[PDB]
C-alpha cells in the first residue's frame, strides 16, 4: 500500500528543502558548523549519528530548542522537522522496531544570537551527516 | 437535604414533534438529583401524569395540535432518604393548529427529502386521504409524490431535488399541505441549497504558507446563518477517499474585494494532508460541503527562472538562450521559452524543453540583427503543480 | 378649479399604475385570487363593492395590512393607496356626500408569505372590480 | 404650599431695543402662578422697581445705554392664600454705550432694510440732527437716506440691497452710527445672502424613490450657520402659488462629489404634492428660499422603448422599424426614431411618431444593401415630462 | 563681528516687511490711521515716538495686544515685531545705552473689526514715522 | 527616633563595571540618615563587609564574574544618640561567566569603540595573552587591534567604524572575547548607526510658516528605542558653528505618506536662529545628529511675478514684456523672461534682467504674427535665496 521508495525520495528532497534554507540564513553560512562554543554543549553537535532512536530523540531536541525562537522562518523550520520526524517514524514501521520519545532558556536571553546561529550550524552539520549516511542501509 | 424545587422549566417541541420539557439543575447541589415532573395535558381530554427522572429533561410523544400542558416539577437527593422538594410554579405550553414533521428541513442539491403533516380542521383529525400538498400556493404537488403514512398522517416526498430558486427575499419554497380545497396560512419552509462549491489553494513561492480561495455566490443571499471554514490536518499525505473527520478545527479566513474569500495558513506542514470544507451554520442546522483533501507539496508554485540571458553567437547566428533553475522543487522541472521580436507587439513563439538538465536551448532566428525579448517558465516535470510566473523579459545586445 | 373629469382620468391611470405594480409582483400573478385561504377570512375579497363607504372601508382596512408588511413595494402601493383614497374623497366632494371612518399580527407572525400572497391578489381582484365599475355612474 | 423661585433667570434685548426678562416656570406646579420681578437699574440715576406680572416675562421699555439691571423674581399661587416664594437670586445684566434697534439684520438680496441707532456721548444722548452713518469706516451714506425718528433716534434706510462683496473673512458689511467726525467702535453686522438656490427633482423610471439636488455655492462661504432642507407635503396636488407651509419636517441631503447636494425621498406618494425650500439656520435667526412644488408624476423619467426590431421588407426595400412601448407611462406617448448608415461615423437623421398606438414606422432608405443602426426614444405626447433614453441599438440584415 | 550697517539695513527690510504686510490686509488701508475713534484710546497711535525707550515700550504694548487677536496674520506680525525689538536691543547695545522693559479685552469682545483695523493702521503710521526718522541720528 | 530599615534595596552593574547599591531614602524622615550596609560576596572567596555611608548609594569596585552578592542596609539618624533601625530585606545579585566593559556601545559612522573584558575559566580569571576577540563568531579580529590592559583585561578597539550591515532582525554586532580557540555564547552588542541624517527647511511664501522634512530610512529598523526632532531658538542669527544646546524642546512631527517627516513651525521668527537636530532616544542612552541652524529669511521662496503682460508693439514689432515685482521680497530682484512660439512643445528662449527696477522688457521676435507665450520668475539679486516659480503664462494678441 505504502510506496517505500517513494517515501525514501520524499525524505531526501525534504532534507535538501530544509538544507537549502538553512543555507539561505546568511549569518550561518559564514560560521564553522563544527566549532564548539560553550555554553551550548546540550545541542547535539557533531557526534557519530548511527541509529534510528538517537536521531529521533535529536530532531526532537533541536525542535524544542526551535519553538523558543521567536523567528518565523525557524517556526517554519521545526513544521518541516515534524514532517520529516514523522517520516522517519513510519520508515521505522516499515523496518520495524519502537521508538520511545534546561538551561537552553537562560543562553536564549542572555545570547539570542548566539543560540540560533550554533542550533542552526550543528542542525546543518547534522543533517548533512544523516544524509550521507541514509543510504548505507540504516538500522534500529 | 431537602433541595430546592427545580427552576427554569422550560417546553420546546422537538424536531420529531415530542414536548420537551427542561429544567435547570442546582449548580450548588454536591449530589445527584432525581426529578418528579408532573403534568396535565389539557385537550379535548384531560390527562394528568407523573414521571420520575433522572435526566434534567422529559420527552412527550407526539405534541397534541389544540391542547394545553401545565408542569410542574420537584427534586430529591438520589441517594438516600431524600425529601422531595416543594412543585414547581406551573408553567402552561399552547400548541398549535397545523403540526409538520418535521417543521423545516435543510438539505443539498440532488437529496431525497420528506414531510410528514397532521391537519386539525375545527377539532377533528381528517382523513390522510384527504391532505394534498401544494408548493407556494402556486401548483399542487402530483398525488405520485403523496404517501399515506397512516390513517391521519401524510407524506410527502421529493427526489433528486433542484435549487430553489429565490423570489425575492424568500429563499425557500412553501410547502402547504391542505384539506382538499381548503388551505390553511401555516406553511413549510424547504431550503435546498448548492453546496458544491470549489476552494482552490495555492502555495507561495518559499513554500511558508498557503493561500485557499473560495467564492460564497451560493451562500451570498442567505442571511441570518454563519458560514466559516473548517479543517482537519492528517500527518502525513491524503486517504484515497477523503472523508469529514469527526475532530476539526476552524480557521479565520478573510473575504477580498473580489467576492472571494482568502484564508492563509501559516506555518503550512508540507507533507501533512490537509482536508478542508466549507460549513453552513443554519439557525437549523449544519451543512458541509464535500470534503477535499490537498497536499500543498503538490500545488507548490516554483519561482521563474533566474540569471535569464541571451546572446547571438558570433558567425552562427543562434539565440543563446540561458537560465538558472530556481531554488524550489528539488523534483525535475520542464521550461518553456517564449520569444519574441522587441516591439511595440510581440509575436511570441514558444519551444518546450522536456529536460531537466537542460540550462541552455538554442534557437533559429530570423533576423541577427533585431533585439529578441525572451522570457522563460518553469513546471514540474510530472505535471503535479502549477507553471511558475514568466522572468523577468531578457534583451539581446544588436551586434 | 378642481377639473372632475382630470382627476377622474388621473384616478384611471392610478388605478392601471398600480395594477402594474401589482403585476410586476411574479409569485402573485400565479396565485388565484378568488381561491379561498383559512386564516385570511378578515381580508375583504371579492364581495360586490358597491358604494364609496364600503370602497373607503376595504382601502382602509387593506392599507392597514399593507402598512405592517415590511416590503418596500408594499410601501409604494401602500402610498399609492393614500393618492388614490385622496381622490376618492375629492369625488365624493365632486357629488356631494359624506364618508365617515388585531388578528392580523398572528398570521402576520407565523405565515408572513401566505399573508402577502393572498392580501396582494385578492387586492388585485378587487382593484380589476373597481376598474371595471368605475364608469357605470358610481354612488355615495 | 411654599413654591420655590423661579429658576434660569435670563435677560436679553429685543430688536426693539427693550429688556425682556424671562424665567423658567416650575413644570411641576400643577396651578397657574403670579410672579412679582424686583430690578434696580443703576444708571445715571438709581431706580427700583417691583411689578407683578402673570406670564413668564417682563418687558422693560428702552434700554438705557451704560446701564447696570440687578433682578430678582419670586413666585405666588395666582388662586388662593399663596405664599410667596423667596427670591432668586440677583442677576446683573450691564448695557452698552451705543445701542442698535436692531444690533443686526439678516436680510436677501433686493430686499429693503433699515438700522436705528442711540448714541451715548458723556452719559448725555445727543440730537439725531448730529447722528451720522457710515459703511464699513469707508463711505458716507448720501444723506438723503437718513431720517430723523425722533429727536434723539437716527434711521438708516437701504433699498434694493446688492448682494454684499466679501471682503477676506468678512462676509458682512459693518455699519458704524458716529457722532459726527468722531465714530465709536462698536457697529452693527449686516448679512445679504444670494437665497435664489434652485432645486431640481427627478424621480426614477421604477416609480420609487424621488433624487432632489441643489448647489450650495451660495453658503460655502458663511461658518458657524447650518444650512439644512426643510419640506411640507399636500395630501393632493400643488397650489397655483407655492407658500411657505408653518407646518414641516426636515430632510437629509446628502453632498456629492460634484459639489451639489443629494437628497432622495423613499417611499414617494405618486399623487402627492411635494413643496421643497432649503432654511438657512444663522445664530441670528432663519432664511427661507422660495418655495417650489413638485408633483412627481410631472417629474417621471421613462424606460426607453424595448424590443427595438429593424427589418429591410422584401421587394419593396423600405426599413420597417417596429418596437414595444415602455411599461410606464400608461398616458399616450410619442416616439423618435434616429437612424443611420452602419459605420465609424453615422449621420443620424429623426422621423417623429405622434399617434400613442403606432409600433411601427416605415422608412425611405438610400442603401437597400447596408446596415442601418436605429434607435428609438419616447416621450408624453402631452410634454409633460423628460424624454426617454435610447433604445439599444437594432441592427438591420444585408438581404 | 556684528556689521552695524548690515544690522541697520536688516531692521530696514523688518520694517518695510511689516508695513507691506499692513498694507496686505485691505480692510485696514481704508481706514484714516489719524483719524480719532472712540474706545481705543489704550492704543498708542500717533505721538511722537521720539526715543529708543519709548519705541521699545510702545512696540511692547503693540505685542501685548496682538499676542490678544486670533488672526494668523497678527501672530506672524507680533513674531516679526519680537525679531524687530531684538534688533532695536542690539542697535541700542551698539550706541551704548541700558533699556528696561486692562480696557483692551472688551473692546476686543465686543467690536474686534473697529479694534484691529484701528490698531494696525496705527501700528502702521508708527512704523511709518519710526522708518523717516531711523537716520536722523536716533538716539537712546 | 528609631528609623525603619531602607527600603527599594536595588542592585545595577555600572558602565564602568561597578556593583551600585541604591536604597530609597525615607521622605518621612525630618532629619539626615547615615545607612550601614552589609554585604556577601560568594565568590571563590567568601568577602564580608560592612560600611558606614551617608549617601543612599554605595560603589562596590570591580564586579567579579561568577559571584553572588547579598546585601543587607540599616539607617539611623545622622545627629545624636540615634538608634540604628533593623536590616533590610537580604537582596542577591547573580553576576555572570564573561563581564563587558561597557555591555554595550551606541556610536555613529567614523568613530572610535573599545571595549573590555573579563573572561572566568572555571573559576580562574585567564591570562590576556590568549584572549582572541572574534566579529559574530564569523572571523577572528586581528591581534593588531588588541591591547592588554592588564593580565586579566583584555581590550579591542575599533577604529573609523562602519554601519553595522542588518542580518535579519539583528542590527548589532556581536562582538566575541574567546579564551583561545575557544568561545562562550555571551557576546557584546555593538550598534552603529549611520546618524548623518539631513534635516531640509523650507518657508513658505507667505512668511507665516517654515516646515522641515528629513528621511528616517537610516531608523526604520531600529524598534523599543523611539526618534524624535529637537530643537532650540536663539534670540537672532545662527552662530558660525552649530552645536547641541543643553536646553532644547521636542517638536511634534508627523509622518507623510512618502516616508518623510515633516515639521511645522507656525508662526515663525523671520530673524531668529532655529536649531535642529534628530534625537534618537535608546533603552541605552541619548543620541543626537550633528545640529543645523537655519535661518528662515534666508530660505525664503518668493512668489513669482505678478501680472505678466504680453503685446506686440505696433509699427515695432518689438515683444514688449511686462511684469509686478511679487510683494515680497523688496530688495533688489534678478529676473529670467521665458518665451516661446505657442504650439505643442514650446522652444523656450530666455532673457536675464539684472536690475530691480525693469518692469518691462523688450524683445525681438521673429513672427510678428503668431501668439508668443511668455512666463517670467524672479530671485533675489544677491543670490541669498532661491528663484520663484514661473509666473502664469501671458499671450499675445495677433493684430
Ligand atoms: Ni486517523
Ligand atoms: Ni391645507
Ligand atoms: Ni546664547
Amino acid at each position: 500500500g505504502v510506496p517505500i521508495q517513494k517515501v525514501q525520495d520524499d525524505t531526501k528532497t525534504l532534507i535538501k528543502t530544509i538544507v537549502t534554507r538553512i543555507n539561505d540564513i546568511s549569518h550561518t553560512q559564514s560560521v564553522s558548523a563544527k566549532q564548539r562554543v560553550t555554553g551550548l554543549d546540550f545541542i547535539p553537535g557533531l557526534h557519530p549519528i548511527l541509529s534510528l532512536s538517537k536521531m529521533d530523540q535529536t530532531l526532537a531536541v533541536y525542535q524544542q530548542v526551535l519553538t523558543s525562537l521567536p523567528s518565523q522562518n525557524v517556526l517554519q523550520i521545526a513544521n518541516d522537522l515534524e514532517n520529516l520526524r514523522d517520516l522517519l517514524h513510519l520508515l521505522a514501521f516499515s523496518k520495524s522496531c519502537s521508538l520511545p520519545q534546561e538551561s537552553l532558556d537562560g543562553v536564549l536571553e542572555a545570547s539570542l544570537y548566539s543560540t540560533e546561529v550554533v542550533a542552526l550550524s550543528r542542525l546543518q552539520g547534522s543533517l548533512q551527516d544523516i544524509l550521507q549516511q541514509l543510504d548505507v542501509s540504516p538500522e534500529c | 437535604v431537602k433541595p430546592d424545587p427545580p427552576l427554569g422549566l422550560h417546553m420546546e417541541v422537538t424536531d420529531d414533534g415530542n414536548l420537551k420539557i427542561s429544567w435547570d439543575s442546582q449548580t450548588m447541589a454536591p449530589f445527584p438529583l432525581q426529578y418528579q415532573v408532573k403534568y396535565l395535558e389539557n385537550s379535548t381530554i384531560v390527562r394528568e401524569a407523573a414521571e420520575i427522572v433522572s435526566a434534567t429533561s422529559l420527552l412527550v410523544d407526539s405534541v397534541l395540535p389544540g391542547s394545553s400542558y401545565e408542569v410542574q416539577v420537584r427534586s430529591k437527593r438520589l441517594d438516600g432518604s431524600g425529601v422531595w422538594s416543594d412543585w414547581s410554579s406551573p408553567q402552561v405550553f399552547t400548541t398549535q393548529d397545523v403540526v409538520y414533521f418535521p417543521p423545516k428541513i435543510l438539505t443539498s442539491v440532488g437529496s431525497n427529502a420528506s414531510f410528514h403533516c397532521i391537519y386539525k380542521n375545527e377539532n377533528q383529525i381528517i382523513s390522510s386521504k384527504q391532505i394534498v400538498w401544494w408548493r407556494n400556493l402556486a401548483e399542487k404537488i402530483p398525488e405520485i409524490q403523496y404517501s399515506i403514512v397512516s390513517d391521519r398522517v401524510s407524506k410527502v416526498t421529493f427526489s433528486n431535488l433542484k435549487a430553489t430558486r429565490p423570489r425575492g427575499k424568500f429563499t425557500y419554497d412553501a410547502v402547504y399541505c391542505c384539506n382538499e380545497q381548503a388551505c390553511h396560512h401555516r406553511y413549510a419552509e424547504l431550503y435546498v441549497i448548492d453546496v458544491n462549491i470549489n476552494i482552490s489553494c495555492e502555495t507561495d513561492g518559499y513554500l511558508t504558507k498557503m493561500t485557499c480561495r473560495w467564492s460564497p455566490s451560493t451562500i451570498q443571499s442567505l442571511v441570518g446563518s454563519t458560514v466559516q471554514l473548517r479543517y482537519h490536518r492528517r500527518s502525513l499525505y491524503c486517504p484515497d477517499s477523503p472523508s469529514i473527520h469527526p475532530t476539526s478545527e476552524p480557521k479565520n479566513c478573510v473575504l477580498q474585494r473580489d467576492g472571494f474569500y482568502e484564508c492563509v495558513f501559516q506555518p503550512i506542514f508540507l507533507l501533512s494532508g490537509y482536508t478542508m470544507w466549507i460549513r453552513i451554520n443554519h439557525s437549523l442546522g449544519s451543512l458541509d460541503s464535500p470534503p477535499t483533501c490537498v497536499l500543498p507539496d503538490s500545488v507548490v508554485k516554483p519561482l521563474p527562472p533566474s540569471n535569464v540571458k541571451a546572446e547571438i553567437t558570433v558567425n552562427t547566428g543562434l539565440l543563446k538562450v540561458s537560465w538558472e533553475k530556481p531554488v524550489f522543487p528539488e523534483n525535475n522541472l520542464q521550461f518553456q521559452i517564449r520569444y519574441g521580436l522587441s516591439g511595440k507587439e510581440i509575436q511570441w513563439k514558444t519551444h518546450e524543453v522536456f529536460d531537466a538538465k537542460s540550462k541552455s536551448a538554442s534557437l533559429l532566428v530570423s533576423d541577427l540583427c533585431a533585439v529578441y525579448v525572451v522570457q522563460v517558465r518553469c513546471r514540474r516535470l510530472d505535471g503535479l503543480g502549477y507553471w511558475s510566473n514568466w522572468s523577468s523579459p531578457a534583451y539581446t545586445l544588436v551586434m
